[PDB]
């Protein structure tokens, strides 16, 4: 069924799971013609496939040109999710293909669903958590390869960097889902509390600073700080 | 015109016969229904005064032979049997009309209710359905259960209908993904139609059976079937004109037919305010819209 807050730690067990995101898959400027009329542009997008226990992500690039001459593009987009997710599953050795798929919005079941059909023991299900993976774009190594593509291409990443190697599964998805919450309420400062010390590098292979233990708790607590703060500005609390 | 006689009425029962019902008294002397017309199947049902749960019935055209009703206190139901003596039966008959024990299939002869409740419906169809095949009249009640529901146990006692499921690899073709989802026309037009059904007729038979199935047992069932024949249509964006216009008429009479107190079990909400309001053939059913507005506006 769902996923929610009471089932959560099932993300860290050893059947393996993919989330799917799609919220970055058809992505417009909108603009003023000269006419006066409102018009959009499409950009490059990409679809966020993550497997939490083991912080490998497939990033499917979305080229611009997926859109050239379709309607309905934001119904489009959701099962070109669909055939890009199902495709990256048949891609997979059978003893690397997931056994559930979680979607981050309920609207993606039916594509996903009607595309899994030949994996009938794949479940796909929707969540109750509020995750922000729509940030993913916050992060300027993943925005990077996105903007600059002339084509469809699938990137892979490790969204943990090293962090496994000193931190479990359970930690290092606390604090991927933190940094990207801080960068989703808050891009300029959230970037601003990653870079402030120029001494703190990210390495060529990795997507965030290499930090120290005590660094990262440091880290935690300013991203910690900057949600609260920006909750009471929205709020008036 | 024919006649289904009965032995005896040993408990209070109430007797339906097609949409007209009678109160039957625990030994009154009643013995049968007469002038009913020959031409379309029938059905003969019963809710005995002691258990309102459990309706339950038989389907029959008496073309296909002589039938009866007959009280078996082992089983405690209204059985029907087949009485193959010919002249033994006229005898029956004949002598219970003579005494004037029998009551009169009470048709208005403007009335066309019960032909356009049952125009598809074939007595070979149903008997597929309800496979049993030492009688040629078919039993239905409250609790039987369908083939696809099954899936998801005794299939001696089952409804065989045909399954239709949205969300599957017949009715989705490998590559046409999105495009089959959103317009069932090729599961309709060729998967259905032109391949398990052969035609329109059989198609709006088995639609017409279930929804009577639904009516007169309350199975949820066939309720459930009537509403997934009504979807595949309502939702493939090509229809041959002639299965529109007849569907339109199909549905009016059966909204008309239908109890008003039982509109909230037996109307699925999302499926009518799909097919009325969403789908393709929104603009397809005039009379059916019609009558549902001005009758049940609260469903929409």
């Amino acid at each position: 069924g769902a996923m929610n807050s009471s089932n959560y730690a099932e993300l860290f067990n050893n059947d393996i799971k993919l989330f799917v995101d799609d919220t970055n898959v058809y992505r417009v400027t909108v603009h003023k013609t000269f006419e006066g009329n409102v018009a959009t542009k499409a950009i490059n997008g990409c679809i966020f496939t993550l497997n939490p226990k083991t912080g490998h992500l497939f990033l499917k690039i979305i080229h611009t040109s997926v859109w050239a001459g379709q309607k309905r593009l934001s119904q489009l987009a959701k099962w070109k999710t669909a055939e890009e997710v199902s495709a990256l599953v048949r891609s997979l050795p059978k003893e690397e293909q997931p056994k559930q798929i979680i979607v981050t919005r309920k609207a993606m079941l039916d594509p996903l669903e009607v595309h899994m059909l030949d994996f009938p023991n794949i479940a796909i299900r929707p969540t109750e958590l509020r995750l922000p993976f729509s940030a993913a774009m916050s992060i300027d190594k993943l925005s990077d390869v996105v903007m600059k593509a002339t084509e469809p291409q699938m990137v892979l990443f490790n969204i943990y960097d090293d962090w496994l190697d000193r931190i479990s599964s359970y930690t290092a998805f606390s604090r991927l889902t933190l940094l990207l919450r801080a960068l989703k309420t808050n891009e300029e400062s959230a970037k601003m509390i990653l870079l402030s010390d120029p001494t703190i590098t990210i390495k060529s292979y990795h997507l965030w600073p290499s930090f120290t233990d005590e660094q990262w708790i440091t880290i935690e607590s300013q991203m910690r700080d900057l949600i609260l703060t920006e909750y009471g500005r929205k709020y008036n609390v | 015109m024919n006649t289904v006689p009965f032995t005896s009425a040993p408990i209070e029962v109430t007797i339906g016969i097609d949409q007209y019902s009678f109160n039957v008294k625990e030994n009154q002397p009643f013995h049968g229904i007469k002038d009913i017309p020959i031409g379309h199947v029938h059905v003969i049902h019963f809710q005995h005064a002691d258990n309102s749960s459990m309706r339950y019935g038989y389907w029959f055209d008496c073309r296909m032979g002589n039938f009866y009703i007959q009280y078996d206190p082992k089983d405690g139901l209204y059985k029907m049997m087949e009485e193959r003596d010919g002249a033994k039966f006229e005898n029956i008959v004949h002598n219970f009309k003579e005494r004037q024990m029998m009551v009169s299939y009470p048709k208005i002869d403007e009335d066309d209710t019960w032909y356009n409740l049952t125009e598809f419906v074939q007595m070979d169809k149903i008997r597929k359905i309800v496979r049993k095949d030492e009688n040629q009249f078919s039993y239905v009640d409250s609790s039987m259960t369908t083939v696809q529901e099954n899936e998801l146990s005794d299939p001696a006692h089952s409804l065989n209908y045909t399954v239709i499921n949205f969300k599957s690899r017949e009715a989705i073709r490998p590559g046409h993904e999105m495009e089959d989802f959103l317009d069932k026309s090729y599961y309709l037009n060729t998967v259905m139609l032109q391949g398990i059904f052969k035609n329109s007729s059989n198609y709006f038979g088995e639609l017409q059976f279930a929804f009577l199935n639904a009516m007169f047992f309350g199975n949820y069932g066939s309720s459930l079937q009537w509403h997934a024949m009504i979807e595949l249509i309502c939702s493939s964006a090509t229809v041959p004109k002639h299965m529109l216009d007849k569907l339109d008429e199909i549905l009016y009479y059966q909204i008309k037919t239908l109890p008003e107190q039982y509109s909230d079990i037996l109307l699925n909400e999302r499926v009518w305010n799909i097919c009325l309001y969403s789908s393709f053939q929104k603009n397809s059913l005039h009379n059916t819209e019609k009558i549902m507005e001005n009758k049940y506006p609260e469903l929409l």
